[PDB]
Order: C-alpha cells, then structure tokens, then sequence
C-alpha cells in the first residue's frame, strides 16, 4: 500500500535485510535506529531566472524528489530561486544543522540550468556569471566543514546541462 | 587524544548528463533524469545499493533518441555499499 | 542508414587520491595505490566487477596514517557490470 | 599455479562464470572469444623529469601493472618520459589501433607527478606548465574519436597527486 510513510517505494522486508548482511560482510553503511534518527535532505531548485528561460515543469521535479526523499526517511528542506552566493550560504547552514549528528546519511539535490563550469544561480547571464561549482558542494559537506557527516554517505544529485552539446555521434548499422 | 580522518570520503555525485552535454526537461512531465531516478529508486532501493541503482539508471538511457543524455556518477569515495533499507 | 550513439559512455576512471590531495609512492616498494590495486585485482577479478574492486580498494585506505590517501572513482558511464572473467 | 598466462591472478572457473550470468541478467559487458580477441592496454609512466624530482620506484609500478594487465589478457604498450603533447599524440595513436575492433575492452594507466589541473609531463615546471588534463584522455577515447571502442569498457587508472594537501583532518576520539 502507498498509504504509508514510504509511499510508492517498495519495502525491504526483514528477511531481505538479513540476506544483505550475509551476502556482503562488514562493508555496508550502518543505519541508525529508526526511532531516534534525524535524517536530513536539501533540495535547491531554481525555476525563476532573471536572464535565462523559465524552467517550466520544475515543480513536478520538486514534488517527486521531496516525496521520494521523505519516503526514504529524510526530512526535506526545499529552497527555490537562489543565487550561487545564496546557495553557498544555504549549504553552509545545512552542514551546521545539529540533526546530522543523529543521522546516518544525507541527500543533496540540485536542479537548475547549467553550463560546463557548474550550476546556474538566479541572476546568471553570459555577461555576469552566477555559477556554483560542484567542487564547492563537496568542500562544504566534507569532514573539515561538516564533521557531523564523517563516515556517513553523502549523495549529491544534479539536474542541469553540462554544456551546449547534444551528446551524440553518428554511426552506420 | 586527536585522530586523523580523511578530509573527503563517503561521497557520491550523480549528474544528469556527461560533461559538455545537455540534459532534457519536459515542460509538463518534468526532468527526464529526475523522473527516471525516482522510478528506479522506488523499484530498487529495497534490493540494490545506491551505486547499483545509479548504474541501472544509466543503463535505461543507453538507447539514444532525438533527445539523448547519459547520466554520470562523479567523485565517488563510498568505501562501503549504501543500502537504504526502505521500511527500516 | 545512420544511427545515434552516446558520445561518451562505458568509461571509468580511478585516481590515486581525492581532488586537492597528495598520493604516496614508496621509493623502493612503488606507489601505494598501484600496489593495492594490483593486490585487489589479483584477488577479486574472478569474483567481483571492476567497480566493486575499486570500492574494495577505497575501503582498504579507510584508516589514515602519517601518509593518508583516498582513491577516487571519477566520471563513470559504465551502463553494465564489468567482469574480467580471468582464465577466460 | 602462477606458471600460467594469468600469473598471480585468481582464476574464474566455469561454474563461477555461469553463476555470474544467473546472478545478474543482461547487464554484464560481453566478452569476446579468447581465441580471436585482440585486447590492448597502454601504460604511460613518467619517471625522469626536467625540473621536478625523480620518481624513484616507478619501475616497480610498471612491472606490476604490465604483468597484471597481461594476466588479464591485454597486450601492453609501455611509453615512458613523455610531454603532454607526446602523451596526446600517443593516446591518439592508441585510439586508431585496429586491434580495438576485435577487442571487448581496454585499460589506460597513467603514472606521473600531478597537480590539481592534471598529469605532469616530462618538461613540467611552475614557470612553464606541461599538463595533460583527464578531460583530454576521455575525449581521445570517446565514441567520436575512438569509434572502435563504442559500447566497450574503457578503464582509466591514474597515479598522481591532485594537489599539495595531505588530505586529512583532526578529530577527538
């Protein structure tokens, strides 16, 4: 049933959960007791831009990801239409959240226009760039700047172009 | 007493396409990569680790069309398998 | 007839450390990452796909010392599991 | 026994090879008949540099990787002490080799000094940089510039620093 907290996500049974622990040894990330854990997720989605076209349909992506991450047990923070400077600040704020101390993992989702250099902020144009590099995301969530997530999985999802190219080449069959 | 730890570890990034290349978004159906990732997470979170699910997502994009993209896993420092164990 | 194919697919890069960070080489024993990769390939090529072997290599570096490094898998577009099937 | 062609590599038995095909469906890379296949591997190792210190012990790495890749069924081309320009040229030459047409995969190994930007060539100094970017390696082996390896695994191994940092942070136990 999709009436539960996990919605459309297929559940792992107790038989399955022990089979995974027998298939592979002490090489799975440990999960915290469901009763006490405080898992956090952050979604930054840019739809309304100053100079670049409107990302119509982004709301479907926010709904989908938000519900997905909640189903997997994450409290989801959603932030919209931010500059690279705002994104950095929001990411720093996320790395300082005390719930990470009693969490076993995190998810970061970025959704925006993009170029080869990185993710486009609210104010981005070719004349005055407003770019958040992926390098910066890793730096803000690493063991130095986010000690609370030491030894814990950090999953980063990015929806964006990485350039102008169609990404295809022709061949004859 | 102080102990040394790796500055960067236990990361995985999953991008919507390969470097230099576009990613597609339907104006009413949403982003192709996002919807494909959700579908695969819903189906496989119970039985497969996240790295494997991301591979499966890449596989689903294998046959190109008029709007082709190839999702890319980047800068992986996961030292263990990450299972979500949904329901737990 | 011409058919479309992905410009970049079926790649995997494995680097000796994380970005910004050093990799170590013993002057008589050789590079730490290279020797660890060989050891793991020899042991696990028969039973595990290359992505998994690379994970195992990362795991072996988990406990830092005076000379720490964390090998990194980069720009992965493998759509399938790559087994070497040694002996075949 | 290590007297065979596979040396120190543990062999996959016929029982194991069929078990892998039952564990996972049509989602393994197909391998070509051992009798007819022409697998290639390239090792570029820089030891002798103009301005940067000598990479003592590199010969152990060349021996190890060369023997390893041969054991796995690859004909190994070894090129030493090359500039970024020489590396590019050698990589282009490798992507044009006709044996790739009758191969199922490839391995590329790079071993050298390195910086954040990429891999150091023979003539590298801070004054006049001689750097091969990882981006270029991918570009030279992709479906556009190497159509012979379309749909086939391309494994890239890099031994090199990626910066100056020790890669560690302190915490209290």
């Amino acid at each position: 049933t999709s009436s539960g907290s996990e919605g459309n996500v297929k559940l792992c049974s107790l038989e399955e959960a022990q089979r995974i622990w027998k298939q592979k040894s002490a090489e799975i990330y440990p999960i915290m007791d469901k009763s006490s854990r405080t898992r956090l997720a952050l979604i930054i989605c840019n739809e309304e831009f100053d100079s670049i076209p409107r990302r119509t349909g982004a709301e479907v992506d926010i709904t989908g990801m938000t519900m997905l991450l909640q189903n997997l047990g994450y409290s989801v923070d959603v932030k919209k239409n931010l500059t690279a400077s705002d994104m950095t600040t929001e990411l720093e704020a996320f790395a300082h959240r005390p719930e990470h101390k009693t969490s076993d993992s995190t998810f970061l989702v970025f959704m925006s226009h993009g170029i080869r250099e990185g993710i486009c902020g609210k104010k981005h144009s070719e004349q005055v760039p407003d770019i958040l590099q992926l390098n910066a995301i890793f730096n803000m969530l690493n063991t130095k700047n986010c000690p609370s997530l030491k030894d814990k999985p950090k999953v980063i999802i990015i929806q964006a172009c990485r350039g102008d190219s169609p990404g295809v080449v022709w061949f004859k069959d | 007493a102080i102990k040394k730890a790796h500055i960067e570890k236990d990361f995985i990034a999953f991008c919507s396409s390969t470097p230099d290349n576009v990613s597609w978004r339907h104006p009413t159906m949403g982003s192709v990569f996002i919807g494909r990732l959700i579908e695969h997470m819903q189906e496989y979170a119970a039985s497969a680790d996240v790295e494997e699910i991301f591979r499966k997502v890449r596989f689903s994009f294998e046959q190109p069309d008029g709007r082709a993209q190839m999702p890319t896993t980047e800068r992986v420092t996961l030292t263990r398998a990450f299972y979500l164990f949904p329901g737990h």
